[PDB]
């Protein structure tokens, strides 16, 4: 079979900057090469097919070029909406094969994570668990620290945590973090809070409530 | 499958203009030629093809000369034409293949040499 | 509009069979190769194979000979491909697809229209429905002007469950998390938006949770606290 390798596996840049990913082939293919992208938890979206003809609809600043076994996708004008894994897929001979694909996310300005918590609703509480959540919204760059605190004693081993895909407008990501208790557990206690650092906060912020309010 | 107002063979003596070999789609339903792709084979070989959905066009070095009318193809017209030089040097049977879509078809004719 | 949609999300047991099924719609069925393509996550896709409509023609790929059968119904513009002997690594997304506007070329030309995907997981596991709680919006939950709040959809599985808002006329603003895996080997995910705390008593938002594997629908209305 007609093995694929594209390079580099993932890549950052900011709006604006030119970016050039290639795909290898393990043999000659003869120009039939097509590239696809695809958002996560999407379907792909054909951009070109035979190196370089434009799908209709993709916009102009996507090309490609190559032959033989080298070919690349370049995007002139990298947008927002440009975030995506790209395939690159021969056409030449059964069965077709596609490459490993390249990640393409953006560089952009700091900004500050917007925080909201949650307290467990009473239709949890009833089943006799408490899932307390808080949200961090539209922050750059993807990392943050979350440190639940529980009557100001800091939590550990029973919060969990998962972080958006990069938005395809604004370049951001958003976390949501989630400290599940017991109901008994939960109910031994009165404040809880949620901590967060990040680089566009100028010092820790903090969202909490009292068990009860 | 495709159907074909067929045509036994066709002649030519070197008083013609140009060797025109005849192939004619009758139930012709494309609506651009993107959708089209014609094959002429001569004695195994593809002595040329039209890739619609590339809009290219391929001939081997002794058929430099041939060519069909990509204008009259969507009205079922895939006939071959080519000059005097390539067509005594290439007597014999031709099969046109077109493919329409999910559709194919295919017909031959031969090329008949006659001197005067 | 071209248009493929495909049947729900399924959990088999190894060894079982799943049958996908694919409906086009937006155009002339017969005319164009479907083909199928599989995407396990965090791999690559993969070439199945595919099926002239027109002729009943089909062409495998090798590593799915003996498993793989794909059919048509033409008067249901429907394919259909069912994979048979299932082990936990067909676990993947299956797609269906179709070449642009062009004779047929198998996807050489590239795929122009795709589903969007049916996700097979491979399991011994019981399918179980999701629970889904309230994120309700309250002085804990605002930020210059604006609300946030959500769903909290937990212990489901597996994969994966839909989130709407409004039945689909709220998107604007809203955060649909990648679920976790909890230590007791079901997801949970939440679900928020964020909305003008101003208008917390004159509108109305519901969640819309779907999780096709069980066969739940759940409508969950948010209503602030105060
Ligand atoms: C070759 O050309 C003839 C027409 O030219 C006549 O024949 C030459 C060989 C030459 O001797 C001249 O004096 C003549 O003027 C083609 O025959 C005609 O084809 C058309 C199209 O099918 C048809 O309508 C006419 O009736 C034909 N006339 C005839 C048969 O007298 C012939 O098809 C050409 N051959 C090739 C291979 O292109
Ligand atoms: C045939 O199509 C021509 C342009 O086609 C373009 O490229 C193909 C691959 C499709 O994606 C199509 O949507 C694009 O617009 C037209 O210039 C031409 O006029 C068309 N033929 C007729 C008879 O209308
Ligand atoms: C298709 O191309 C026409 C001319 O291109 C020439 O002829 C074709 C058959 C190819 O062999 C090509 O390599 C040649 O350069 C154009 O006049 C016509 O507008 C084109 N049509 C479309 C729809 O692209
Ligand atoms: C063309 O084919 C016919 C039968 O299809 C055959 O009788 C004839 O001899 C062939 N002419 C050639 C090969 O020149
Ligand atoms: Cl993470
Ligand atoms: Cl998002």
């Amino acid at each position: 079979d007609i093995q694929m390798t594209q390079s580099p596996s993932s890549l950052s840049a900011s709006v604006g900057d030119r970016v050039t990913i290639t795909c290898r082939a393990s043999q000659d293919i003869s120009n039939y090469l097509n590239w696809y992208q695809q958002k996560p938890g999407k379907a792909p979206k054909l951009l070109l097919y035979y190196t370089s003809r434009l799908h209709s609809g993709v916009p102009s600043r996507f090309s490609g070029s190559g032959s033989g076994t080298d070919y690349t996708l370049t995007i002139s004008s990298l947008q927002p909406e440009d975030f995506a894994t790209y395939f690159c897929q021969q056409g030449a001979g059964f069965p077709y094969t596609f490459g490993g694909g390249t990640k393409v996310e953006i560089k952009r300005t700091v900004a500050a994570p917007s925080v909201f918590i949650f307290p467990p609703s009473d239709e949890q509480l009833k089943s006799g668990t408490a899932s307390v959540v808080c949200l961090l919204n539209n922050f750059y760059p993807r990392e943050a620290k979350v440190q639940w605190k529980v009557d100001n004693a800091l939590q550990s081993g029973n919060s969990q945590e998962s972080v958006t895909e990069q938005d395809s407008k604004d370049s951001t990501y958003s976390l949501s973090s989630t400290l599940t208790l017991s109901k008994a557990d939960y109910e031994k206690h009165k404040v809880y809070a949620c901590e967060v650092t990040h680089q566009g906060l100028s010092s820790p912020v903090t969202k909490s409530f009292n068990r009860g309010e | 499958q495709l159907l074909f107002n067929k045509t036994k063979s066709v002649e030519f003596t070197f008083g013609n203009d140009t060797v025109v070999i005849p192939c004619f789609v009758t139930n012709m339903e494309a609506q651009n030629t993107t959708e089209v792709y014609v094959k002429w084979k001569f004695k195994g070989r593809d002595i040329y093809t039209f890739d619609g959905a590339l809009n290219k066009s391929t001939v081997p070095t002794d058929f430099s000369s041939a060519k069909i009318e990509v204008s009259q193809l969507l009205k079922g017209d895939a006939s071959l034409k080519m000059d005097k030089s390539d067509a005594v040097s290439h007597t014999g049977n031709y099969t046109c293949e077109v493919t329409e879509l999910t559709r194919e078809g295919e017909t031959i004719i031969e090329l008949k040499y006659r001197v005067v | 509009e071209v248009q493929l949609v495909q049947s729900g999300a399924e959990v088999k047991k190894p060894g079982a069979s799943v049958k996908v099924s694919c409906k086009a719609s937006g155009y002339k069925f017969t005319n164009y190769v479907m083909s199928w393509v599989r995407q396990a996550p965090g791999q690559r896709l993969e070439w199945m194979g595919y099926i002239n409509p027109y002729n009943d023609a089909i062409k495998y790929n090798e590593k799915f000979t003996g498993r793989v059968t794909i059919t048509r119904d033409t008067s249901a513009s429907t394919a259909y491909m069912e994979l048979s002997s299932l082990r936990s690594e067909d676990t993947a997304v299956y797609y269906c697809a179709r070449e642009g506007d062009f004779y047929a070329n198998y996807g050489r030309l590239g795929f122009a229209y795709w589903g969007q995907g049916t996700l097979v997981t491979v399991s011994s596991a019981s399918t179980k429905g999701p629970s889904v709680f309230p994120l309700a919006p309250s002085s804990k939950s605002t930020s210059g002007g604006t609300a946030a709040l959500g769903c909290l959809v937990k212990d489901y599985f597996p994969e994966p469950v839909t989130v709407s808002w409004n039945s689909g006329a709220l998107t604007s603003g809203v955060h649909t998390f990648p679920a976790v895996l909890q230590s007791s080997g079901l997801y949970s995910l939440s679900s928020v938006v964020t909305v003008p705390s101003s208008s917390l008593g004159t509108q109305t938002y519901i969640c819309n949770v779907n999780h096709k594997p069980s066969n739940t629908k759940v409508d969950k209305k948010v209503e602030p606290k105060s």
